[PDB]
RNA sequence: UGCGAAAGCAGUUGAAGACAAGUGGCUUGUCGUUCGUUAAAAUGGCCUCGUCAAACGGUGGAGAGAGUCGCUAGGUGAUCGUCAGAUCUGCCUAGUCUCUAUACAGCGUGUUUAAUUGACAUGGGUUGAUGCGUA
């Protein structure tokens, strides 16, 4: 003898646009929360390595929030002009900023006191301030001198190196996640200019033609680079000097991009990009760079950010918009004597000979109209059909479990008026419905087959029968439209 | 479990699907809305394609859809079969978008050589709404 | 295993190709020939040979077998008791059996049994035995009514008997037949108590000293088996609902087993405690065979111990004098209280007048490990060869097939058909395809569901899951007439291509980024005239395809999936009309291709284009196969031939019921018939198997092929100490 | 077996090249080569070179004279390279190798003393062989693969300088005894008929297959297993088929023997001296499809009649399953009989050919499967009655009625009888739809357009009627359209094709209106009978009578 | 029942004998009876082996629900009023707008492409339904 099968819930064949792994994943980042800032917010980072605090740059402030919270823990704001930039050291230890007097300050992460050394960098405005990736001790910080530097922060006085070379506006640095001393840098005139760093450092090694000025360049692999600027974004092999893959999905022109890698998801890449006219999008690496899911906020869309790879607790999409607030979405995650006597029931058999399991898994709780059916009470799973909180497929699945398994008929003998009045009243919704529909005919015929003489005598389902009337008049002159629709392209092969 | 019980029917997590699904191989006209629909459908922007087309004006379709660029007529269509595919009532209201989308790039759409490959969710809505006709034409009589 | 036709000692009873009456009627476990000393059987038939085998070690190449001096009788059963030994015996008006009883010896002359005629019973129509063996009950038929008789047998401790109006109640007197039939009878082994069970679903259990009956009422459908336990105080019984119930007498309290995959034709205690029941369950979903499955299991936890089964086909049609079983209304899996003797009447006339004697079935072969897939309805016996036994059973579509025991009305209703699968030629995936039918009396009573879904499992699992199904694949109630499975060229062998009777072709395959198995290529025509005279091949290149639709074979590519086409015109001739409707496209190998239809056999070669032979199969062939199972009668290789398979209805001095089959090869396009047999039984399916063997399945299913000090100190110590 | 057939050094380049062929020349100096333009330097020349190549490079050139040795030439710049002499017997088809790969001191006389590519590097002496007409260099493990005229097989591998097989391999005097497209096989033709593939691994025959006709010129192609072959008087170079990712359509291999055929591309014209013209333009072979057109190397048909299962014992049939008979007794002798029992002075009678048929083919002279029949005798008897005799009433009744035709029909509408033209419409197994649609658009106005309707839909795919009913003018299905508006089934959906059919915009307005007006009023009746279709307690106080 | 396609197309439904009931016959009905024809009901339904809670991975969704009288399109009502139109800030539907633990549904996590842990002595005894009201 077997165990009873389970009662199959009627699946239709499957509509278009159903949701899609990614999209399920990355819509349940909720919970949205919206801080008015002074200004627009124009960088986001993350610290990497207790990877659970992020530093927004407003105008004159830099704010770490944290990530179980979401309030302002800390906050820096002893800064003269506009704050640009704002990153963690790889580390995780301190905390750099460019400011639009040209100086940059790093003060250290958990404490706005103290400022531990304030580079005195060009006489522009220094745009963009991030430590290296691999190494520890050095800032590139590039300004709008058209010229990047990498500084020691040891020696802070002249810049260890000056990456010149870019004729308009450099927005962007970028180091490449495995050779240390290849540092990609983007500017307003295309052209990602990208310098080996123990070379004269005055000239790229070469330069990917981005034909849009760039408003940023991160490096994905250790090989290929994502660009953006204009409406789309590019991506570069960079062992071969050659782009690949180029995706213009959006309005306006791409602001930022960050990328994810390892983390708790079914994409196991994610580039997500922000775009000045509402959107953020996540495009997945591995298929080719495809978009798979999206954000609409409530104004242009100047820095995005996530969670870093890392992150062991609850999980964050920011995004700083450029109307001046600033939105995260976040995904959530007896007695001694009484012991002593009930001792052994943790043990679990190590170190015993033979071990036998014969304790049967406990399965998913019957719903009512599922013992009904098993207890053979067909009249009442049809009752316990028709109540209110039931989902339109198990009332459909019921209804197809007793067409199927026995008869409409029994399961409809001894009714009147006040019990069928659920069944038409729920034939009503489902004569809409392609997947319900047949199974709402043949009940419909059913029941007026053999409660004709009820038609007559009660008023008050007459006027339930008209209105179902009136409800197959509608569906059919849909379903007889829908044919010429399709006679109508069928013409246009 | 037993020897001799019978294995037990169980879907699971089988993709049911149907077989009509072939996803494989000066002024003077009107103020009409189809800069919104455009880059409505350049990007993939359900929100303001649905303000956009919940305009129902049949003039303002017809040349809406006249001043579409014919390359995206397509695209247009297949998010309008999508919609009708997953909400019913809108069927009434958006496949008056729908038939002027074939009436006007009708040189377009016949020129494309896979029609029924890329509209492929308009032949499978159109399919599914249009093959119970008889049924409901015995329960209607 | 203890082989018949191995050995002529016992082949020599029966290989006949007419006569398969003689048949094995019981076996004891001790020696009839010497007492006191067992490990081997002795067999009594239905004819009066008693073998005598061993079935411990090898066995004997010359048993101890006799033949008891009889008269036309036929053996029902024997009788063992405390030493002696009886016999039954079947007779000869109204058409009922005669039964009389003897009692053996054998000292005298160790030749013969000596028998001794006990008593006669003149009319019986049912009868059962105690489990001790020690007393029997049966029906009479002796004028108003029929009565009941029970008498001792080894001993005249007691024989009563009464007329049966007495048992009835008076309520069954102004009701239906079922309410007075009786199917079952069953006595205990001190033969105070007797249960008579209706074919209306009641038990009555009778006290045989006063004739005071007792009521139980659980069978909703005809009570088809009883048994009491050895004490008495358990009644088992079994009925169409497929639950063994087990009646506490005492309290009248059911222990139930409820889902039995077959009813219960017959339930017994077996064990000297009673720790064993053995039970016969008839599997009745399909019509066309009486396939029972016999299954004991320890009465302790209700444990299914040792299940036994042959392979279960679904033939066609209706065999040899098979008769479903009786219930309460005539349904399409059973038949009425009225019905047997017309339906048996009507059926040996079928097999006897009619045209259509088609029986056969589809059987495949899983690539991978060699074992074969009936499909049964609604489920797959996976069953190995090469031991003879089942792998397991699955249920492949969605019915009340496992769920429900369905009674009167409810056997009115039938589960979804599995009517094709073949597997990927690698052995990956299985493709069915399954006819869903509607329940009657309602708006879509007559429009059928069409699925076709595709099963995976790894090398060590032995059930399949569905990764995908397809409703209605080439559209609303359109059938699919054949799948075939792609070659190892076209999607890694991950491709199959299914069509209709409109002469579409929908090519499906599956693909590893949206994961799942999905359409691919299409090529419909919308004509309004439809066959199920279809037939499909596929280059071994996956090139070209060869869609055999009715009276015309189409060739089309795969590139475009149009029909074939040269803009040189090399006399591209892309289709052969033929003088009917073709039935099989076999492609041998890729120079030629066997074709077959309901007259002629052609066979094209395309390196030379072609006719290159053709026979006769219309005197053989004519109109007795169903259109479209020709593909199933014949087959192939991939090196070595093509084999083709006729069948003679044997005849007297009118057809009858017996069959010949005549199998016959061909090597390499039609030349040498170097292969010709005859098997003495009817052929239902013929198939290669992918080492170059062709399995074959007859209509009695048995598969089979056509191939290419210290010593005495260890003894008595083993002795005692075992 | 044959392929798509018409036409009637470095081995890896084209053209856009200068001269990546230099070539020795028959009855001239020694050698040459053209453009479609390089020098021509020597290479110590004036010898009895028989063939030329170079070491690819095209100015590390040679000319491959019989002297024992080759040196280098300049053929683009004008410095030479230095040489060194082994042998001074005939060295005429020298090959120079690639950066270590395949190169032996072989000359012409059995000294197959191994070295490298060099004018200086040495290796062992492997002349071991015997004394070979046939030493080809092959790429299973870079191998010189002889064959001898002492006769017997070995191969030997350049690679470590070891004979890696050997065995007594007993070839005769050859034709071309070519090494395969794979490489993994031996291509030896025999004179007139017959090329076998032996195994070059191990010096055996693997399939020795006889040839179409007449070739003498025959190389393998950069196929799978194809060669091509050219006449040995004849311009014709044929294809025939025993890389495979994206194979070869020109410049595959240049050996032939026809009227100066040399550099043998497919678009083979501008020759390295002969300045020809050029053939065709195909690729290699391909899978199986190119197979149903080369369908050469066999043409050995006979009269193939059915057939019958052999007697052994027949007379215990077991109950046959026909109507009365058992066997239809074949008389193919009269058969062919009665054509010359037909071909006779009735010619406009049916006594001596109508009864001559039905006598021969004794049936119901409506009706098949009394069957025994051939196409060609059915259609040498359709043309000695298209002969000097439609008006037999049994012959050409009851061979409508049978399944191979043959194309003979097109004059059905050119005669028209009524009863034999519906029976040629309704019954008669192939029919051409352009004369179908002729005879559709025709119209007459009767039952017949139904009839013609029917077979039209129900033997012909949808999109195959459309395509060839665009060929069509207007006035036709203007007359269409008004015919049907005025006076079923099957010609709605005919009209449904015609709608489908004729295109997009070119139509007119009133033609439309009244077929939008005839067709909302069709719906409606058709609703309607689909409906039809589809269509198909105690009061308190009585007062009642009861009897007196 | 036969031919069929899943539609449909042709064919029907006799005789003997026995028994039962009703009034030796006559009527009616049955048949663990035969020959010929291709031919609804006996109150009578499916076992235990461990539940509950919280996750996680795929699969579907008509989404489960709540607002804004915010827009678009409608269907319609009470009373008065010649209509015009008034008040009910008239009601209902669908779409749009906004938000939530995707709230909904289903399969699985013993090995699987993937994905699980934890509570509880899984007993016995006494009330517990006539002790209860927020309606």
């Amino acid at each position: 003898s077997t165990a009873r099968p389970r009662i199959i819930t009627s699946k239709a064949p499957l509509l278009p646009q159903q949701t899609t792994p990614e999209q399920r994943y990355w819509r349940q980042y909720t919970s949205a929360q919206l801080v008015k800032e002074h200004n627009s917010v124009t960088h986001i980072s993350f610290n990497p390595q207790h990877p659970h605090d992020f530093a927004v740059t407003s105008s004159t402030r830099v704010q770490i929030f944290s990530s179980r919270t979401r309030q302002v823990i800390k906050t820096f704001s002893r800064f003269k002009d506009v704050v640009y930039s704002a990153s963690f050291r790889s580390d995780g230890k301190l905390l750099c900023a460019g400011d639009a007097t040209g100086l940059v300050s790093v003060y250290d992460s958990y404490n706005p006191r103290t400022i531990l050394l304030s580079i005195n960098a060009s006489t522009h405005p220094t745009h963009v301030t991030k430590f290296h990736t691999q190494d520890n001790k050095i800032l590139a910080t590039a300004s709008d001198d058209r010229v990047t530097r990498l500084w020691d922060i040891s020696n802070a006085y002249e810049p260890q190196l000056e990456l010149t070379g870019a004729t308009d506006y450099v927005r962007t640095l970028s180091f490449i996640p495995a050779a240390p001393h290849l540092v990609a840098t983007g500017s307003y005139d295309g052209l990602i200019r990208l310098y080996d760093t123990r070379s004269s450092g005055s000239t790229p090694i070469y330069s990917l033609n981005h034909d849009q000025p760039v408003e940023n360049v991160i490096a994905v692999s250790p090989t290929q680079i994502v660009s953006c600027g204009g409406n789309n974004f590019k991506v570069w092999d960079l062992t071969s000097n050659k782009k690949l893959y180029e995706r213009g999905n959006f309005n306006k022109a791409v602001t930022c991009l960050d990328y994810v890698e390892n983390f708790d998801s079914p994409m196991q890449s994610a580039l997500i990009a922000s775009s000045l006219d509402g959107h953020v999008k996540v495009f997945d690496p591995l298929d080719n760079f495809q978009v798979k899911f999206g954000w609409k906020f409530s104004g242009p869309v100047l820095s995005c950010a996530v969670s870093p790879s890392t992150a062991q607790g609850n999980r964050h999409l920011v995004a700083g918009l450029s109307s001046g607030l600033l939105a995260i979405r976040t995904k959530k995650k007896k007695s001694n004597n009484f012991q002593r006597m009930m001792r052994g029931s943790e043990y679990q058999g190590d170190q015993e000979h033979i071990i036998h399991n014969d304790k049967v898994r406990s399965q998913r709780r019957m719903r009512a109209f599922e013992r009904n059916i098993n207890q053979f009470k067909w009249s009442e799973a049809l009752d316990n059909a028709f109540v209110p909180g039931m989902a339109k497929e198990l009332t459909l699945t019921v209804l197809q479990e007793l067409r199927k398994r026995g008869k409409v008929r029994v399961a409809l003998y001894g009714r009147d008026e006040s019990t069928l009045e659920p069944l038409l009243n729920w034939c009503l919704k489902g004569i809409e419905d392609v997947r319900s529909a047949s199974i709402v005919a043949d009940w419909v015929a059913v029941v007026l087959e053999l409660y004709g003489n009820t038609l007559e005598s009660s008023p008050v389902l007459q006027e339930l029968m008209i209105d179902l009337k009136t409800k197959v008049r509608h569906e059919i002159h849909k379903s007889k439209e829908a044919q010429r629709i399709e006679g109508m392209l069928q013409l246009l092969t | 479990k037993d020897l001799a019980s019978a294995t037990n029917y169980v879907e699971g997590n089988a993709r049911v699907t149907s077989g009509d699904n072939f996803k494989h191989v000066t002024a003077t006209t009107t103020g009409t809305v189809t800069v919104i629909l455009s880059q409505a459908l350049q990007s993939n922007d359900h929100s303001l394609l649905e303000t956009v087309l919940n305009n129902r004006d049949e003039r303002v379709i017809r040349d809406t859809i006249f001043r579409l660029k014919p390359a995206l007529a397509v695209i247009l269509l297949e998010r309008l079969a999508e919609r009708i595919a997953r909400q019913t009532h809108r069927q009434g209201p958006l496949n008056v978008w729908v038939k002027w989308c074939l009436i006007i790039h009708g040189g377009y759409l016949v020129s494309i050589p896979n029609l029924m490959s890329t509209l492929s969710s308009l032949h499978s809505t159109l399919k599914r709404r249009s093959d119970l006709l008889p049924r409901l034409l015995a329960l209607d009589a | 295993t203890l082989k018949f036709a191995n050995n002529s000692l016992l082949s020599g009873i029966f290989l006949q190709e007419e006569e398969n009456n003689e048949s094995i009627v019981k076996i004891l476990l001790g020696d009839i020939t010497v007492p006191q000393q067992a490990h081997l059987i002795t067999v009594f038939t239905n004819n009066g040979h008693v073998i005598v085998l061993n079935y411990k070690g090898k066995l004997v190449e010359s048993p101890k077998h006799f033949k008891i001096s009889l008269a036309d009788e036929k053996l029902a059963n024997v009788f063992h008791s405390e030493g002696n030994y009886r016999i039954l015996t079947t007779f000869k008006h109204n058409s009922l059996q005669s039964y009389r009883l003897y009692a053996l010896t054998f000292d005298d002359a160790k030749k013969q049994f000596e028998v001794a005629h006990q008593a006669e019973w003149h009319n019986v129509i049912l009868s059962n035995i105690s489990s001790n063996g020690k007393l029997l009950a049966h029906m009479c038929k002796d004028v108003e009514h029929k009565s009941i008789s029970v008498v001792s047998l080894f001993d005249d401790s007691v024989n009563l008997s009464f007329p049966l109006g007495s048992i009835l109640s008076s309520q069954t007197q102004s009701l239906s037949y079922n309410t007075r039939y009786v199917s079952s009878m069953a006595i205990d082994n001190m033969g105070q108590q007797l249960a008579v069970g209706f074919a209306s679903g009641v038990i009555s259990i009778v006290s045989l000293a006063d004739l005071q009956i007792r009521l139980l009422k659980w069978h909703i459908d005809s009570v088809l088996s009883l048994s009491f336990s050895h004490d008495g105080s358990y009644l088992l019984s079994g009925g169409w609902e497929k639950v063994m119930s087990l009646w506490q007498l005492e309290t009248n309290s059911q222990q139930f087993l409820p889902r039995l995959n077959g009813i219960i034709i017959d339930c017994q205690v077996l064990g000297p405690q009673g720790n064993y029941y053995s039970l016969i369950l008839q599997m009745t979903e399909n019509n066309s065979n009486s396939d029972y499955q016999f299954l004991l299991l320890n009465a302790s936890d209700l444990t299914s111990k040792l299940s036994i089964n042959g392979p279960l086909p679904v033939f066609n049609s209706t065999i040899k004098h098979i008769q479903q079983p009786i219930s309460a209304m005539n349904t399409k899996n059973s038949n009425s209280i009225t019905s047997l003797n017309h339906s048996k009447k009507k059926q040996s006339r079928k097999l006897i007048k009619s045209r259509r004697q088609d029986f056969t079935t589809n059987v495949e072969i899983n690539p991978i490990n060699k074992n074969l897939y009936f499909p049964h309805i609604s489920a797959v016996q996976i069953f190995d060869f090469y031991k003879n036994e089942q792998v397991n059973y699955q249920y492949l579509t969605s019915g009340v097939n496992n769920s429900m025991g369905k009674v009167r009305f409810e056997l009115n209703l039938q589960d979804p058909i599995i009517t094709d699968l073949k597997f990927t030629k690698d052995g990956q995936w299985m493709i069915t395809y399954e006819i869903e039918y509607p329940p009657n009396d309602l708006l879509s009573s007559k429009d059928l569901t069409h699925i076709l879904k595709f099963w995976t499992k790894n090398d060590n699992e032995t059930n399949w899951n569905l990764k995908t199904k397809v409703i209605n694949p080439h559209g609303i109630s359109v059938p699919i007439t054949k799948i075939l499975p792609s070659p190892r060229s076209v999607n890694n062998s991950q491709g199959c291509l299914t069509a209709d009777n409109n002469g579409g072709l929908k090519f499906w395959s599956f693909d590893s980024h949206e994961s799942n198995w999905c359409l691919k290529k299409i090529s419909l025509p919308n004509f309004n005239h439809f066959s199920n005279s279809v037939s499909l091949a596929w280059s071994q290149d996956g090139s070209l395809i060869f869609h055999g639709f009715d009276d015309k074979l189409q060739i089309l590519d795969f590139d475009t999936f149009k029909k074939f086409e040269s803009l040189e015109n090399t006399k591209t001739v892309s289709e052969f009309t033929l003088d009917s409707e073709i039935q099989t496209v076999k492609l041998i190998n890729d120079t030629n291709l066997i074709v077959a239809t309901r007259t002629t056999l052609n066979a094209i070669n395309l390196l030379r284009g072609q006719v290159i032979n053709s026979f006769d199969l219309y005197p053989f062939v004519n109109g007795v196969y169903k259109n479209g199972h020709m593909d199933r009668l014949i087959t192939c290789d991939e090196r070595t031939g093509n084999i083709a398979l006729v069948i003679n209805q044997q005849l007297t001095d009118v057809p009858t019921i017996n069959y010949k089959s005549r199998i016959i090869i061909f090597d390499s396009d039609l030349s040498t018939k170097l292969g010709n047999f005859t098997h003495h039984e009817y052929i239902s399916w013929i198939g290669w198997n992918y080492d170059t063997d062709f399995i074959f399945l007859d209509i009695e299913s048995t598969l089979g092929v056509v191939g290419t000090n210290s010593d005495i100190f260890a003894e008595q110590l083993h002795k005692l100490s075992s | 077996d044959y392929v798509q057939v018409a036409d009637g050094l470095m081995v890896n380049k084209g053209n856009y090249t200068l001269n990546v062929i230099t070539k020795a020349l028959e009855d001239t100096t020694d050698t040459s080569n053209d453009h479609l333009d390089n020098k021509a330097y020597t290479g110590s020349d004036e010898f009895l070179s028989q063939y030329k190549i170079k070491a690819k490079a095209k100015v590390m050139s040679i000319k491959i004279d019989t002297k024992n040795s080759l040196v280098i030439a300049i053929l683009q710049n004008g410095l030479i390279e230095i040489f060194d002499f082994k042998l001074t017997l005939l060295h005429s088809f020298d090959i120079s190798y690639d950066n270590l790969k395949y190169a032996k001191w072989f000359t012409e006389n059995g000294t197959e003393y191994v070295f490298v590519l060099c004018p200086l590097q040495d290796d062992k002496v492997c002349y071991k062989l015997l004394e070979l007409t046939d030493c080809g260099s092959g790429e299973s493990s870079p191998i010189k693969e002889l064959s001898s005229t002492i006769i017997e097989g070995f191969s030997f591998e350049n690679s470590k300088l070891c004979y890696q097989f050997g065995k007594l391999y007993k070839l005769n005097q050859g034709k071309i005894y070519i090494y395969s497209l794979p490489h993994c096989q031996l291509q030896q033709v025999i004179e007139f008929p017959m090329v076998d593939k032996l195994s070059p691994g191990d010096d055996l025959i693997s399939f020795q297959p006889v040839s179409v006709n007449r070739v003498l010129l025959t190389v393998n192609n950069v196929i799978y297993l194809l060669d091509l072959l050219h006449c040995s008087t004849l311009s014709q170079r044929e294809l025939t088929h025993v890389v495979i990712n994206s194979e070869k359509s020109h410049n595959s291999k240049t050996i032939a023997i026809g009227i100066s055929t040399k550099n043998g591309p497919n678009p083979t014209s501008s020759l390295e001296i002969i300045n020809i013209d050029v053939g065709t333009n195909t690729l290699k072979d391909s899978l199986g499809k190119s197979f149903q057109v080369g369908n050469n190397d066999s043409s050995v048909i006979l009269k193939p009649l059915f057939d019958d299962k052999d007697i052994n014992d027949k007379r215990v049939k077991c109950n046959d399953v026909s109507g009365d008979s058992s066997v239809p007794v074949l008389h193919c002798n009269e058969v062919i009989e009665k054509l010359s029992a037909l071909q006779d002075n009735d010619i406009t009678s049916f006594d001596d050919i109508f009864f001559k048929e039905l006598k021969i083919k004794e049936e119901h002279y409506t009706e098949k499967d009394r069957y025994i029949s051939d196409p060609g005798f059915l259609n040498k008897v359709l043309d000695l009655i298209f002969g000097k005799f439609p008006k037999t009433l049994t012959f050409l009744l009851t061979h409508p009625l049978f399944p191979l035709s043959r194309t003979r029909n097109l004059l059905s509408l050119l005669r028209d009888q009524p009863r034999l033209f519906k029976q040629a419409i309704v019954t008669c197994p192939n029919l051409p739809l352009n004369e179908l649609l002729e005879e559709l658009f025709s119209i007459r106005n009767r039952e017949l357009l139904l009839d013609i309707s029917f077979r039209i839909l129900q033997d012909f795919t949808r999109d195959s009627i459309k395509q060839e009913m665009k060929k069509l003018s207007k006035l036709d299905v203007q007359n269409f359209i008004e015919f049907i508006t005025s006076g079923s089934t099957q010609l709605f959906q005919l009209l449904s094709l015609v709608l489908d059919s004729i295109g997009l915009f070119s139509l007119e307005g009133a033609l439309l209106e009244n077929l939008t007006l005839y067709i909302d009023k069709q719906v409606e009746i058709a609703e309607r009978n689909t409906e039809l279709w589809n269509l198909i307690a105690l009061p308190t106080y009585t007062m009642e009578y009861l009897d007196i």
